[PDB]
């Protein structure tokens, strides 16, 4: 073998075709998304005929079958375009990772097949107004009933929660409150038009506007048998196992985001003149510039490196939980960097990188905060001294 | 495994003479003199030449693995093969139940005892 | 003599008022007047009412006649309602300073009285498309024709540009490109209403976005010579003067705003609860909430420090960038993290701190960039050593 | 009162020049020899002993000048620039001096704070131990009451002075019941350092400060007569506590003093070294780090004056000593490896006075309460102003 | 075609001999030479009895003609047990890489050859008194003078530069100072028993002090024009070509004493209790530890990165200076880290991680500062977006 960095032939040719996408056709409306927050619906149909969208379904359901550091690849592009965009397209492999590692084949056939036959969304249940970063800390109560369960309780922030044609759900199916984790809760995958299912209104915040995120309360809900995925009381199991597949992708984001931050800032510096001279040639502004290039770079190893320990059979936890840590954090940095070249127009809404500094606050928190994620890494890291 | 028992297994089957744990080694011939590490201090004897020696920590200090010697060694030829080729079951009437964690002066010389 | 860290009598109940100010009456608001971007003059007036704005104006012309530690501290407990509302009113004392420094008699109780009558604003004028940062870099003309001087050309991000009585104006007078900044530009007070005056649109900013601010264009605008300063080419220092008296206060501004963003990560930390803890049992937060009360702290007393440097006679350029720097630079790590330690519920438009992150970012640019308040502090130190 | 001033007192621009006059003519000169050798500067101690620059805490009945919190900052911050090692051999009879002085009978004071009047004796804070450091309260020397004495059995760890001293303060497990808090199971005493049982150690070898000389000792029987218990049985605890209020700002000095010298340095230089043409001033990125190390300088020296004027003003100042310590600390270091980097490849050079600067200033975000700890206790105290 | 991170089953033979060696006969003397500042002879010879020394050198020269990534994979080893000894055998590859990219085929067979049949040592002689980061300001002097040249000058801060049996050196070839730097210099092959050559006394540091660096000071010293390495003027290139190959080498260096100092900080925190807890259970610790880890990963990477480009035949100039800039940085912050974990006993000079932050800071200084990697990597940046 051997170390590589080189894509693949056909790799380069998702690359080409997402870059294509999203700087000929993401670019030109992002702003005006942004401005007005309505759900991109024609980017994301767009994104699904060129096969952008859906990665992870496997071929047998009609899916295209990529591994996560294709989806990643593919990621970056549409995020450097916006990451709202990009956004309501990742929460369709957040809500399809579960089935896809853990649903039987009628369950995938069924739910991860009719995503192939069109563009239909979908969405992840997990937090709720009083537990996120606790998962095992969900009171969404779900209890066995005969051949179904009867949902009841209250989930928050979800992407797509209101534009979606099924949930991932996951419930805390034992009342014993002295039971774990690992026997206490049961995951579903839940039809949206079920009676009881109630979205609530967009919310509205400071980033990736155009993004759907909202609460949904379920009464009386019912759910077949049919769709528990594993089985009663494996769905925390079932939901961490999830993130090793998606978190990496979370980070591409990120870097995304972060490449088009610093392109923005460096465009500028190159045409900008203060005291007689372009912006690059002030020694602070280029070692600026030189260390935003640095945290890139090696925001998106750290990512491909995840993914590629996740496509190649083995547990990517320590490794995913820091491009999480370090894509989030560096992206923050880059675009309040890159405001900061750009100045007074920087603060500015007619210029690009006011957007990218509000959009980018969020990779901190979803997915597993900045500090969830460290404590991930010790976990990891000091296991392997005992 | 912490065995201890493939040497010996295999000088049985072959009905060779075993120098187990040996901390010196010598041809004299068609024998071999052996000195090995037994309880209290170091036993010597001398085998029928056809033998089987398993080596204990006293014996040497290996050498390292010289970095032109690896490139060397990627030469140098492997015939890879089956256990059911030389004629060999397999099968083991032993099993595993279970891989669990470990946990006056006339009480503490009971307790060391 | 001796070191003191308390306040006068009189500055502890100005601070009460101010206080009591914008807990009751702009904090309530305040986000309704950031989701629209209306110019908040309710709170302007309000503010004018109490005694708590144009506080730099002489006594000589009916105004407090206070010093720049009084307009600091006064001006923290505004920017803790809103920053947005807070940057307008100072708006006006940016405009007053290059006046009160550096005008003559009669310039001050004109253009300074009618500001101590009534609610009016004024503005500051510098900054154009081409150069804010790069003062030595304006290139609105200003020629002598008559008993007067003709001014062509165009400023941008006007803090009450579109809502000003008059305007603090800095524009080229010497055509000559070989001419120094210390000789090549004129001051200038220029009524809002003169004619080829147009005003642009508001623009729109990530934050403070109920603060006015605009371009202006100057279409062959006649200002009488009585308008000038000093005189010729004397433009540079006035405006470089006006700022040991201004960045103090804005600093005090990224303190209000910094202070803000403690309480609300505070409260909260105090009443969320995760995995059976509150989050300020967690290490971590504390660890947070502890690095930023220190980070509060040190920028108030710099900002302090240099208030009360030149309230003192002293020249303040030091201390004053240093707080600006840092006042500037903190405000945005505790939004940040005022934001983080709300979780979801901070990235969300239903609390106060998403707000706090958009606002604080314009503290490391105007009144002075972050890396330009460096290239001031370093030139004042390196000059101790100069022999 | 009146509004704020950051001025000195007249008299304090006094304490000032001498400090300062002392660091520079005489600490200055020769800090490398005694840094190179480890030898403890007797003469520079005796000296500044001489000038009254040293156990000014002592009140003026116990023959000392009885000076406050913001005085002894003053000085600390001249002799720190001048050498650290140095200022922390003068600076540890305050610690040991302290819970005396807060907490001793008349007595006690104007027995053991008398004495450091007349002759340049050093005395020593003895707590730390091999197992505990930061928690104090893990502490196990022993001590038992038998007669109207007690009997102290314990290993005392990183001692300043601890080879070098007329007597200790000396922290002690007074009860068995292990289940016995904090605030009942310590008892502090007075102990002469040349009580039978005493055994001092090897002097230890530090990466900083190495002039200085910080030991081991161990108490074997050692005999403690009744008369130099602190409060009583049982407020070791709080006695320990209390000396923090008056000598954190002072050791948040120290860390001040050796981040100017670094700067101080560096500045001089990046005025004489050029390189690619120009001065290394004029290279942007230099002159900003120069600008970011004057900022930190100025506003640590602000924060551990706030905490010295706090206390001098007769309040409680926990929040504001560790707010100083915590920032001091951590700005000392980033102040001294800038220094040197600035100095590129003479920096790293033993001939030139900086590598020091970087090996003396890591012991302050550890000794005094590490960065953590102060955090811990910003972070107490910050979080208590809410709860209500 | 396909990114991997795993390595060749020979990279790992390597890496697990590199790797034992560095376990075992580095680390258990490494404090002992660090203190006596002594040369270390022993395992320099063994380091090259094992063959992991003089990496590059092409088999033709009776070498092993191995890649970057294998000298990095190597030398991390290495500078786990101490970056004095991993500098030391270091300096081979740097004195060498010239004359291994610009030499040729007599000079190669000479010079590279004798280090195939005993251990010598060469070193890179390029910094002076006056100038290092400005290499264009070298002042040593060149003269031709019939068959030969004539050196004048004086070099400073020389690895190995008392115990080299050559030396690679750069001097000023041009008098006229409007000369390019890129055609204003040679570099040679300078055996180190040539007269006129004064190597000075050991040069005493505050850290990697059982390497040996010192001043040398050349005097009328004649150089046989066929050690000339490609021709006058040729020096600029050729010296700048080599960093290449060698930043790779010099930041997975300093990760090896990061990863030292993550261990030895993640052990102590496994023993160590304070209130009644290890220092892994105080949530600070974890914090701490884990971003040990995450910056000793990528740093990890980034110069395996640019150990596979310049491998690959491209050229790695923006990679290998995002490692070096990232290796020097992280090692730094990670050797503190390490002694603050440790607390008093990381202060002290028998415990492991003191000499880290001692032997740490050089990273940030030698083979490129900290400030001008980051105008290369500025440079590369910027020039990928011009026209
Ligand atoms: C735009 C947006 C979209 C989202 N979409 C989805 C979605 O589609 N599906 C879904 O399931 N969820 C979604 N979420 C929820 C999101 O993942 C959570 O907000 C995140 O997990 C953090 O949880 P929390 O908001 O409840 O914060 P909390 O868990 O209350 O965290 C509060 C603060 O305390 C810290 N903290 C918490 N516990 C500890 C402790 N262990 N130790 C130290 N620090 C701690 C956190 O880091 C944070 O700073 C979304 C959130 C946002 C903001
Ligand atoms: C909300 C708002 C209100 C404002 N109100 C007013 C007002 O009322 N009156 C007024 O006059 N102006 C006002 N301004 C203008 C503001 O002061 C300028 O934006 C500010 O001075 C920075 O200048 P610039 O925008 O032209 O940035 P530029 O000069 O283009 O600089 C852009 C970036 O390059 C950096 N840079 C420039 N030169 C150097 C150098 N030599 N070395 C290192 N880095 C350098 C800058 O720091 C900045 O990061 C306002 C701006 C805003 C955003
Ligand atoms: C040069 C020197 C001189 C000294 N002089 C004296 C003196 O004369 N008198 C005296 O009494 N002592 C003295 N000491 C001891 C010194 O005060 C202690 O080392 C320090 O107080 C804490 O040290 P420790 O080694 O026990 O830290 P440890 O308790 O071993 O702590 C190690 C690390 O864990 C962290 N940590 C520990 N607990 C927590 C927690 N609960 N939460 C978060 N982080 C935590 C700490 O921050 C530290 O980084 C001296 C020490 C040195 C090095
Ligand atoms: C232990 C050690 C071993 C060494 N071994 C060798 C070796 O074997 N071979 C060899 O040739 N050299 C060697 N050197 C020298 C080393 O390479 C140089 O010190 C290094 O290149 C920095 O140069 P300088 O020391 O002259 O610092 P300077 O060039 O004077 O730089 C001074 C400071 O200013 C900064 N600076 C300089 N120019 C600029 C600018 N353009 N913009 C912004 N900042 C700037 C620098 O980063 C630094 O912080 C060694 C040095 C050491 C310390």
């Amino acid at each position: 073998l051997g170390f590589s960095f080189e894509f693949t032939e056909q790799q380069k040719e998702f690359q080409a075709t997402a870059r294509k996408f999203a700087r000929e056709e993401i670019i030109p409306v992002a702003a005006e998304y942004d401005k007005t927050g309505e759900y991109p619906v024609p980017l994301i149909r767009r994104a699904w005929e060129l096969g952008l969208m859906n990665t992870h379904i496997p071929e047998n359901c009609g899916g295209l079958g990529l591994g996560t550091f294709d989806a990643c690849l593919i990621s970056e592009e549409l995020a450097y375009g916006c990451t709202g965009v990009q956004t309501a397209i990742e929460g369709n492999s957040l809500g399809q990772m579960p089935i896809i590692i853990a649903g039987n084949d009628q369950q995938k056939k069924k739910y991860l097949g009719r995503m192939t036959e069109e563009p239909l969304m979908c969405a992840y249940c997990v937090t709720e107004p009083g537990a996120g970063s606790d998962v095992a800390g969900i009171k969404t109560k779900a209890e066995k009933k005969g051949d179904e369960y009867i949902i009841n309780g209250q989930k928050m922030w979800i992407t797509n929660g209101g534009k979606a044609n099924w949930y991932f759900l996951l419930a805390r199916s034992d009342p014993d409150p002295k039971a774990p984790a690992n026997k206490a809760f049961t995951g579903f995958i839940v039809e949206a038009d079920t009676p009881g299912i109630q979205i609530g209104r967009k919310e509205l915040n400071m980033g990736q506007r155009c993004s759907d995120t909202r609460g949904i309360v379920f009464e009386d809900v019912k759910v077949p048998k049919e769709n528990v995925l594993i089985g009663d009381g494996a769905g925390f199991k079932v939901a961490m196992g999830a993130f090793d597949k998606t978190r990496p992708v979370v980070a591409a984001g990120a870097v995304g985001l972060a490449q088009r931050a610093l392109d923005e800032a460096t465009k500028y510096a190159l045409e900008r003149k203060t005291f007689g001279k372009l912006l690059v040639e002030h020694q602070a502004i280029s070692f600026m510039l030189a260390e935003m290039a640095m945290k890139v770079e090696l925001a998106r190893m750290s990512y491909q490196r995840a993914a590629w320990e996740v496509d190649s059979g083995r547990r990517n936890t320590y490794y995913a939980s820091i491009a999480k840590a370090f894509a989030g954090d560096i992206a923050n940095q880059l675009a309040t960097d890159a405001v900061q070249i750009l100045g007074g127009n920087g603060f500015n809404t007619e210029y690009p990188v006011e957007k990218l500094m509000r959009d980018a606050k969020i990779y901190q928190i979803y997915e597993g905060t900045s500090q969830i994620q460290r404590l991930i890494v010790a976990r990891e890291h000091i296991d392997k001294y005992k | 495994d912490d065995c201890n028992q493939t040497g010996q297994m295999t000088a049985g089957f072959l009905d060779w003479p075993q120098g187990t744990f040996a901390s010196q080694v010598t041809l004299e011939g068609d024998k071999l003199k052996v000195e090995r590490a037994i309880d209290g201090g170091l036993e010597t004897l001398r085998l029928k030449l056809p033998a089987v020696v398993t080596a204990d920590l006293r014996l040497n200090e290996p050498r390292y693995a010289t970095l032109p010697n690896i490139m060397k060694a990627k030469k140098k030829k492997i015939e890879v093969i089956k256990p059911g080729d030389l004629g060999v079951d397999l099968t083991s009437k032993l099993s595993v139940i279970s891989v669990e964690d470990p946990p006056t002066t006339e009480d503490l010389v009971a307790k060391l005892k």
